């Protein structure tokens, strides 16, 4: 009845069209604030001087850019890890050629996903549910915050972090593949199990209950109108998916258990991304993946090549290429 | 009073008699020296 | 009872293995793919087409084995064991890559026999055979990325590798020479398979947190039964949560589940369609307009231009052991390379 | 190196990390034992 | 104790959840583990000191235990090198022993003593929703964590010191005298930013700083401690607070999860309480040696380092950060913040110092930079060391890659322990964990959203 | 007379790292060890 | 080496040990 | 539920499976590490052994070049 | 010195003899009052067997 209390009713309501919640009170603020910033920078952000060697480069589509190469460029490698607000900079001209926007929206980006992360719990609480969608959500959180923030950490600077582009995220694979090897890092290999698994467990789940529905409808119509929302009754055979698939395979590769097939559904996908997302945040601190380079060798010595070794030359082809004016000693550490 | 051999039983050592010769020759593989 | 009749009969029997009329063909095609593969991959050698150890006798483990394209000498000859380069003789078509087609042509007709045996299970238990059209994908890739890219190039030699590295090589390739993930095709494809793990993990979440108390144990599974006429989990509940923190919901379960289907299927069918441009090499590299204008203006740089010159570094440092067969001989200094690095 | 009057049993000393490991898998057999009741 | 799904609602793969409300077993359980734990310290600590070559630098071994027990200043000596290896193995051997008293107590309450404590005592019965209980153990506890600290304290003031990397006349086990009481640096540390530059706790550069922490953690300890048993938890506690078993779980995985990420972070930038001697450089440290390393040679070769400007414009060898510190030039631009015991001597009140760069260089820096800069923390999965385009025949990860990315993944997954154990704390104490009753759906209840 | 499922499953998975184990071993010896 | 023949001969008595306390106790009708 | 076919769990159980596995995996495992360890493999396969990926008259990769005659080139690579 | 490694032998043997003996002792409901005493002995004499390894590591 107090002031206060009515607040924090309007702010929990399971009424309101879209939910807030106390998660969302800081959700809301930190995703608009990113979703501007982003948007006026990829439109008209100046050029970025990201390797710090007084090289800006375009992202906005006013400098030059289309959508596909547009980005918004990481801040500057002369910044390195130091946090760089507007009000830190001697101007907004120096904060837009030093990359500020990137840091803006990164910071603002990660405080938004990781308060929609515990919206979903808060609404699954309200709402009398489960409480772990939030979990699965977590995998692509754990992704976004290996990218964005683990990997800038671990390489000592937010100009390594993805760029806020399609191009731009080319530029990051492909240099990452150059220093690290990701293709050949076994948590990678997860989640490219993860990711194809998923679509594949998609499309098998999609359509066993497609080639299951229970006739409801003409040949007239979509049979999509079959299914009537809130009904109390399953709208396709199980049994019958079952019988098809554990006679496609054998009838112990088939589940017969719904939840057991849903949990199996969720946590494949999710899994592999926790283990990729994982493998960029370890490649952050340079375990690389695997190096079987020059490892077989004939009896006198001599190297003989495998894949690998082709994929190392595909890799040095990169590395000596990347950031052509950034390096002034032999090693690439960082 | 099942039978012995049977579509199922071909289907099983198709695939394991091969396998089981793969993984002993894998075997005496770790073994060679360059 | 007539013999064909007869054979049916036997064919369709419900034992642990279901065979089929498919069977017929998606058995030994498939054993023939299967065993083939695990045979290079074992046993046999790329040292004469590719220069390349390539199996665990010589010391690759599971990553770097591989049944190697042909060499390029070959152009697309089909290489069958009886063709006029082996002859016959079954070690020298081991050494040529043999293998590789052997493994991709069987293992076409053993996908072919795949599809058809579910059809022909659909058609016995009496469902529609959207699992049979679903699986077009996957021959929509098979075929784009393992006959039809290296039919447009020059010789099956470009073809991938059947192995883990190998196809990584095969990816680097295409990223360094065909700027593939330019490619619009190849990004409505990622998108396809990226879109099709998320509604994979979020429907199963969604499903397992809005499951109805049907138990009294804390291990929801057992509160199931197959045969049950009532709806496992509650979809108003899932509708009222995804609206309220998306903004949007499923409130069709037919239309939810087609879309399963739908994303990643079409996904690999437009990947494929980009592939089937790189056979001729028809790829979406350059932005011609930053091309012109970098030329122009020096101080010009994108994202995109940068990636250009990473597959001119990928593209010099790799053809020559990569092509083995070109003799490409490129002395160090004319390697491309930035500053110290 | 180990001192010297142990250096009997440096080969059991190799193989003891590993054990807790063994615990983990324990667990599965035990339940395995008793039938994953 | 149900030991099956029907008599307790959990399945095999939850079985431990079987212990929730069974005190006994559940302290069988704990006291098993902390075995575990007990015996991975001393067992991997002896295979180290079997695997060890005591002229070979530690880091070069891959040892992350050893490292731990000469930072405390046992075994080793000036600049780090063993002195003795008796330390390390008795370390291990008394943690390899008392692991066998834990299994043995562990598996006694585990399988043979009271089920549930409630019954046989006042003082070890608990119950999850009794606070003051609860918060009798967390005070015990609290207790003998900070006499833990102490410990530590005790160790590096009167009982032989710990390992100094900054001690004047090269790194050196020192005996701390004079521990930093002052309120305002020990508590500034925590109020400064994670950024870099600043670098939160993880700055800490001083033995100095890390002993008066450790008296102020012991002090704050053990009063929160002695708090705990004489007070109760207060209303607003009370009312804002999930108060379960699976809830107080949740909440140390949270901080569990906290702990591992900060433990990541300071294996990965911070050379004082783990030196570089032991530990290898950190990757700040290995990239500032490399652009040090070539400062000498190129400066030996006759060039002249400050007025060098490199291809782009900037100063191939030295540059100023945006704050205008003299720095390293070239990528290295980016640890400009990197402090070590061998760069200090060389840096002036404006940073890097011409004159000393250009004649008080030393043979140790050189060579303790060429071993850094070669060292750098980078290698592959199966231990090939540097950049990930050599050839197989260097073998070496460094033990900060392996502490980082291990605490970094530990400290992830028990992030998704919290948010498992904390939803479902809170779903099971609404009374919905186990799904929807169809009767009163809450959403059936509620108007359409539109 | 019959031998336990649980006997027959733990003596197939020893077997299993064991073989696993062994291919493990031969990436640091013999052939492709890089020494 | 006698080394390999050792390590694995205390590998292989460390991993029959648990699984032998388990078939003991299985055998001999204990509490598993 | 049951096909017709003897569970595998009974199969894998009983005496008279084990009586014949405890020799047939064996000789299967011994057949195949003869195989390898008699050098019958490279043979078999044409495979290099370790000492004959590069000859005395060649030091460099046995690239094939001609379109048909094989044997030709590959007895002159040796 | 070769008694020290008589010693360490036999802490190492009854240490496995313990190892299985403790957890088929606990969980014997029927045979533990035969198996308690023999449970103390079997405590009492590894702990007198790591002093005289400690002991004698401190002779040799
Ligand atoms: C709860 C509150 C959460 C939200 C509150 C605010 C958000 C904070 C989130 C972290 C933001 C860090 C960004 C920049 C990190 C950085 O610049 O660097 C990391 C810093 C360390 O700072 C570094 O500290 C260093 C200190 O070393 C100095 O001092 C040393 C003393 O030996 C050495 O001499 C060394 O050479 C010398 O330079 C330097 O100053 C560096 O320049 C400085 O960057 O971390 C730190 O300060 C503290 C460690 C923070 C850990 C964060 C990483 C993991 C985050 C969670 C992951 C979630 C994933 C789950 C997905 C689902
Ligand atoms: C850190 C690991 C750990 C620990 C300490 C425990 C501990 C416990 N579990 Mg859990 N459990 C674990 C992992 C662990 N578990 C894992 C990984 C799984 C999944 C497979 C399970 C699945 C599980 C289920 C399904 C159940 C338990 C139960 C229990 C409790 C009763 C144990 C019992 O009666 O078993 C009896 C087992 C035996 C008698 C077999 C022998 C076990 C002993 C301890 C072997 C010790 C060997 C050791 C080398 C001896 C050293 C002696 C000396 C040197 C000190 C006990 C407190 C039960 C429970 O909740 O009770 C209510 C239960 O139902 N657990
Ligand atoms: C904090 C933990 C930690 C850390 C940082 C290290 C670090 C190291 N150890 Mg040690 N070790 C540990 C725990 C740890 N170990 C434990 C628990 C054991 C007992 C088995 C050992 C036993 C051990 C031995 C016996 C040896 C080492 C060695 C080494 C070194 C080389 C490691 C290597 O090649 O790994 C190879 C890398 C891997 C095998 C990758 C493991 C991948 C894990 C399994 C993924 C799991 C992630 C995640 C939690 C999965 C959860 C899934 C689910 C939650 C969804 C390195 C310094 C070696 C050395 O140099 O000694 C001097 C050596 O010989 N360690
Ligand atoms: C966290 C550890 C822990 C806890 C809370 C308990 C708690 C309990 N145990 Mg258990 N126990 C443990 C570990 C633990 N034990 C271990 C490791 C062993 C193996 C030696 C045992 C062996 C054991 C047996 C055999 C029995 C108990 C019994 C009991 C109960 C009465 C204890 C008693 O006599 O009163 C209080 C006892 C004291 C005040 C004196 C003992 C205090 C210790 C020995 C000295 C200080 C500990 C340590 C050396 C110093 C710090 C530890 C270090 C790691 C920092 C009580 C529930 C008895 C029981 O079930 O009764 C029904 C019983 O029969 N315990
Ligand atoms: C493991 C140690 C431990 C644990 C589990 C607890 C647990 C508890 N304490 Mg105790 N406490 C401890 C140590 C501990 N304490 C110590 C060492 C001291 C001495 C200083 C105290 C002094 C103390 C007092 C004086 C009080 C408690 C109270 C409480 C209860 C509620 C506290 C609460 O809601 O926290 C959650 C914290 C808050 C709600 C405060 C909001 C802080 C905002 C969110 C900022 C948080 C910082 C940010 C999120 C994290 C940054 C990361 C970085 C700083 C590490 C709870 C039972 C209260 C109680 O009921 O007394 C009986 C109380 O009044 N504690
Ligand atoms: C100290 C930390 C801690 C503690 C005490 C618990 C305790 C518990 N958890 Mg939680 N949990 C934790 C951390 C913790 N958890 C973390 C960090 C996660 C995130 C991954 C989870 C995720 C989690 C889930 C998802 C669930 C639980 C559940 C449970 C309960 C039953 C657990 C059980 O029987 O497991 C049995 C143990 C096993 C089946 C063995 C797991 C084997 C994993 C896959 C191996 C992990 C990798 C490992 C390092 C080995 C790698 C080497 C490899 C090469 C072989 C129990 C109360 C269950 C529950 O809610 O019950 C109420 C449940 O469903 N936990
Ligand atoms: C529960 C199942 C039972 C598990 C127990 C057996 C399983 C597998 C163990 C066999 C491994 C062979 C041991 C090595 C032989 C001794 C030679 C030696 O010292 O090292 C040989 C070499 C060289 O090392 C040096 O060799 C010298 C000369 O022989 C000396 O022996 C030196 O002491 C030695 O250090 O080192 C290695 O190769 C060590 C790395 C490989 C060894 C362990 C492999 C991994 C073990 C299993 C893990 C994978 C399985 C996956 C399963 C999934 C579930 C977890
Ligand atoms: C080619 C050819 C042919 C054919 C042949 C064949 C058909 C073959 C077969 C073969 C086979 C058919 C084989 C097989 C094998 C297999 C293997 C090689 C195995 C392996 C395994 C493993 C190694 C695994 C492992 C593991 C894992 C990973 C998981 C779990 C655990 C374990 C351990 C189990 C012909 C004559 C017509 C002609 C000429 C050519
Ligand atoms: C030793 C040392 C040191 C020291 C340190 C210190 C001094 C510490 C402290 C620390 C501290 C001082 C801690 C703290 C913490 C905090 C936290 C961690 C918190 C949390 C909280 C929470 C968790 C809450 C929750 C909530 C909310 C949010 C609201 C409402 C609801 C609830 C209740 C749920 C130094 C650095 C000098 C040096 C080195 C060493
Ligand atoms: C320190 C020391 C010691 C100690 C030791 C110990 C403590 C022991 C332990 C032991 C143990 C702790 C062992 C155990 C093991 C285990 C195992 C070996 C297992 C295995 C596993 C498996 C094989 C699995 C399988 C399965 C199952 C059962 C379930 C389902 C699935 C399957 C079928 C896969 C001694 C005395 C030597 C002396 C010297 C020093
Ligand atoms: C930091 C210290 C925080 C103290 C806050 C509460 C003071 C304790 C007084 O006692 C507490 O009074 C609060 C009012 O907030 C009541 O609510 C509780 O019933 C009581 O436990
Ligand atoms: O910024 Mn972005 O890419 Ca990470 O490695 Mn060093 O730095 Mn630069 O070179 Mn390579
Ligand atoms: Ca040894
Ligand atoms: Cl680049
Ligand atoms: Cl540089
Ligand atoms: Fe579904």
């Amino acid at each position: 009845a107090s002031l206060w209390e009515q607040f924090c009713q309007w702010v929990t309501s399971t009424n309101n069209r879209i939910y807030v919640g106390w998660f969302g009170t800081l959700m809301i603020p930190t995703l608009l604030t990113a979703t501007t910033c982003f948007i006026i920078a990829f439109i008209a952000a100046p050029p970025v001087d990201i390797d710090g060697i007084r090289e800006p480069v375009a992202g906005s589509l006013l400098y030059g850019n289309n959508i596909i190469s547009g980005a918004v460029v990481p801040s500057s490698n002369a910044i390195g890890l130091h946090f760089y607000p507007i009000w830190e900079a001697a101007s907004l001209d120096e904060w837009l050629y030093n990359g500020g926007p990137y840091q803006l929206v990164v910071f603002h980006f990660l405080i938004g996903i990781f308060c929609y992360m515990g919206r979903q719990w808060e609404l699954s609480y309200r709402l009398g549910m489960r409480p772990w969608i939030c979990v699965a959500y977590s995998a692509p959180v754990s992704a976004a915050t290996a990218v964005f923030l683990i990997y800038p950490i671990g390489q000592g600077s937010f100009s390594d972090g993805m760029p806020l582009g399609i191009s731009g995220t080319f530029n990051f694979m492909i240099n990452f593949q150059a220093e690290h090897n990701i293709l050949m890092h076994p948590f990678h290999m997860l989640g490219v199990a993860g990711v194809f698994g998923g679509s594949l467990f998609s499309a098998m789940h999609g359509s066993l209950v497609t080639s299951s529905l229970v006739r409801e409808t003409t040949e007239v119509e979509s049979q999509n109108y079959g299914y009537k929302f809130g009904q109390e009754e399953e709208t396709y055979n199980i049994v019958a998916a079952h019988g098809y698939f554990g006679r496609l395979i054998f009838q112990y590769a088939s589940f017969n258990n719904s939840r057991s097939l849903h949990f199996f559904l969720g946590a494949w996908p999710v899994i592999g991304i926790w283990f990729t997302a994982m493998g960029v945040s370890t490649m952050a601190f340079n375990l690389n993946g695997f190096n079987f380079n020059q490892s077989i060798l004939d009896s006198q010595g001599r190297v003989i090549g495998t894949w690998a070794d082709v994929l190392n030359r595909a890799n040095i082809g990169f590395e000596v290429m990347h950031e052509r004016n950034a390096h002034n000693f032999p090693l690439d550490l960082a | 009073t099942y039978p012995i051999f049977t579509v199922r039983w071909l289907a099983v050592h198709t695939l394991a008699v091969p396998s089981v010769f793969f993984v002993g020759a894998i075997a005496a593989m770790q073994f060679i020296q360059r | 009872r007539g013999w064909f009749d007869v054979l049916d009969d036997w064919l369709k029997r419900d034992r642990f293995v279901f065979i089929g009329w498919s069977g017929l063909l998606l058995f030994p095609c498939a054993f023939m793919a299967l065993g083939g593969w695990l045979t290079g991959t074992t046993f046999v050698t790329s040292w004469y087409t590719h220069g390349l150890a390539s199996s665990y006798l010589e010391g690759a483990n599971f990553l770097t084995v591989a049944v190697s394209s042909p060499a390029d000498a070959f152009g697309h000859s089909l290489l069958f064991l009886w063709g006029p380069e082996a002859q016959g003789n079954l070690t020298r078509w081991f050494q040529i890559g043999g293998l590789w087609p052997f493994v991709a042509l069987h293992g076409a007709f053993g996908l072919i026999g795949f599809m058809l045996r579910q059809f022909e299970i659909s058609r016995l238990v009496g469902i529609r055979p959207y699992n049979a059209i679903a699986f077009s994908g996957p021959i929509a890739v098979f075929v784009s990325v393992f006959l039809m890219y290296p039919l447009g190039q020059s010789s099956w030699f470009f073809a991938p590798s059947f192995g883990v590295a190998g196809i990584f090589r095969f990816i680097l390739f295409l990223q360094g020479f065909h700027n593939w993930t330019l490619n619009p095709f190849h990004m409505m494809g990622v998108a396809g398979i990226l879109g099709g793990a998320l509604l994979c993990a979020i429907h199963g979440a969604t499903v397992e947190n809005t499951l109805f108390e049907d138990g009294e144990d804390s291990n929801t599974f057992r509160a199931f039964e197959p045969t049950q006429a009532e709806e496992t989990y509650s979809m108003v509940t899932a509708n009222r949560f995804w609206s309220q923190i998306f903004g949007i919901a499923f409130s069709n379960k037919r239309w939810l589940h087609f879309f399963m289907l739908f994303v990643p299927v079409t996904g690999l069918w437009m990947s494929s369609v980009g592939i089937v441009g790189l056979a001729l090499n028809l790829r979406a590299y350059d932005f011609v307009s930053q091309e012109l204008r970098a030329a122009e203006d020096p101080e010009f740089e994108t994202f995109y231009t940068k990636n250009i010159l990473l597959n001119e570094g990928m593209r010099a440092w790799m053809a020559p052991q990569d092509q083995p067969h070109e003799n490409f001989i490129f002395p160090e200094e004319v390697l491309p390379r930035g500053n110290a690095l | 190196k180990l001192p010297e009057a142990y250096q009997i049993f440096d080969p059991l000393v190799d193989v003891l990390p590993v054990i807790p490991l063994f615990f983990l898998a324990l667990a599965f057999v035990w339940q395995a034992a008793v039938g994953f009741k | 104790g149900g030991r099956d799904l029907p008599s307790t609602g959990f399945a095999w793969w939850s079985g431990n959840a079987r212990l929730i409300n069974l005190s006994g077993k559940l302290l069988g359980a704990h006291v098993a583990h902390a075995g575990l734990i007990v015996f991975w310290a001393g067992a991997m600590t002896l295979f180290e000191v079997a695997h060890f070559i005591p002229e070979k630098p530690m880091y070069e071994q891959g040892l992350i235990l050893l490292p731990h027990i000469a930072t405390l200043g046992w075994g080793v000596g000036p600049a780090g090198e063993v002195t003795d290896i008796f330390p390390f193995f008795v370390v291990g051997v008394l943690h390899l022993i008392s692991s066998a008293v834990l299994g043995l107590g562990g598996i006694y309450h585990a399988l043979r003593g009271p089920e549930v404590l409630e019954e046989y005592s006042s003082f070890f019965g608990y119950d999850w929703k009794d606070k003051n209980q609860m918060t009798n153990i967390i005070g015990y506890h609290l207790i003998l964590l900070g006499c833990g600290a102490l410990l530590l304290v005790f160790k590096a003031m009167f009982f032989g010191g710990v390992y100094d990397t900054w001690a004047p006349g090269g790194g050196d086990v020192r005996v701390i005298t004079n521990p930093t009481l002052n309120p305002a640096i020990i508590f500034g540390y925590l109020l400064k930013a994670p950024f870099g530059g600043e670098g939160w706790i993880i700055s800490v550069n001083n033995m100095e700083d890390i002993i008066g922490g450790h008296i102020w953690i012991g002090l704050i300890c053990i009063s929160g401690g002695i708090w705990h048993i004489l007070t109760k938890p207060f209303g607003w506690a009370r009312r804002a607070l999930i108060w379960s078993g699976e809830a107080y779980l949740s909440y140390s995985l949270g901080a569990l999860s906290l702990m591992g990420f900060i433990a990541s972070v300071f294996v990965w930038f911070n050379n004082t309480a783990y030196p570089s001697e032991f530990y290898g450089p950190t990757g700040m440290e290995a990239s500032q040696s490399q652009a040090f390393t070539f400062l000498v040679r190129d400066q030996r070769l006759g060039a002249n380092i400050a007025s060098a400007q490199g291809p782009t414009g900037l100063g191939k060898y030295l540059m100023r950060s945006p704050s205008g510190e003299i720095i390293f030039g070239g990528e290295t631009m980016r640890f400009w913040d990197f402090r070590g015991p061998w760069l200090e001597p060389l840096r002036g009140p404006n940073g890097l110092d011409l004159d000393k760069l250009r004649n008080d260089i030393q043979p140790w820096q050189v060579r303790r930079a060429a071993e850094y800069m070669t060292h750098a923390p980078l290698g592959s999965l199966n231990s090939v060391g540097g950049v990930i385009t050599d050839v197989n025949s260097f073998n070496y990860v460094s033990p900060r890659a392996w502490l980082a990315t291990s605490h970094f993944v530990l400290g992830f997954f028990f992030l998704v322990g919290h948010l498992w154990h904390a939803g479902r704390a809170r779903a099971a104490a609404a009374g919905f964990e186990k799904g929807i009753d169809r009767e009163t759906e809450p959403t059936l209840f509620m108007p359409d959203l539109d | 007379g019959r031998i336990p499922l649980w006997v027959v499953g733990v003596v197939a998975g020893i077997g299993a790292i064991g073989v696993l184990g062994l291919f493990f071993y031969g990436a640091y010896a013999g052939l492709g060890s890089s020494m | 080496n006698l080394e390999p023949i050792f390590q694995l001969t205390f590998l292989g008595l460390i991993v029959l040990a648990g699984p032998a306390v388990v078939f003991v106790l299985a055998f001999r009708g204990g509490d598993l | 539920g049951t096909t017709g076919e003897r569970p595998f769990s009974d199969i894998v159980t009983s005496i008279r499976y084990w009586v014949i596995h405890s020799i047939t995996i064996p000789m299967l495992f011994i057949a195949g590490w003869l195989f390898v360890s008699t050098g019958l493999a490279y043979d078999a396969f044409g495979t290099p052994r370790p000492d004959e990926y590069f000859t005395q008259t060649r030091q460099e990769l046995p690239i094939l070049q001609e379109r048909y005659d094989i044997n030709q080139e590959i007895q002159e690579f040796n | 010195s070769i008694v020290f490694q008589i010693a360490l032998a036999a802490l190492v043997l009854f240490s496995f003899v313990m190892v299985v003996g403790v957890p088929v002792a606990y969980a014997s409901p029927q045979n533990w009052d035969r198996s308690k005493p023999l449970l103390y002995l079997g405590s009492g004499i590894w702990a007198i067997l790591v002093i005289v390894v400690a002991l004698l590591n401190f002779l040799v």
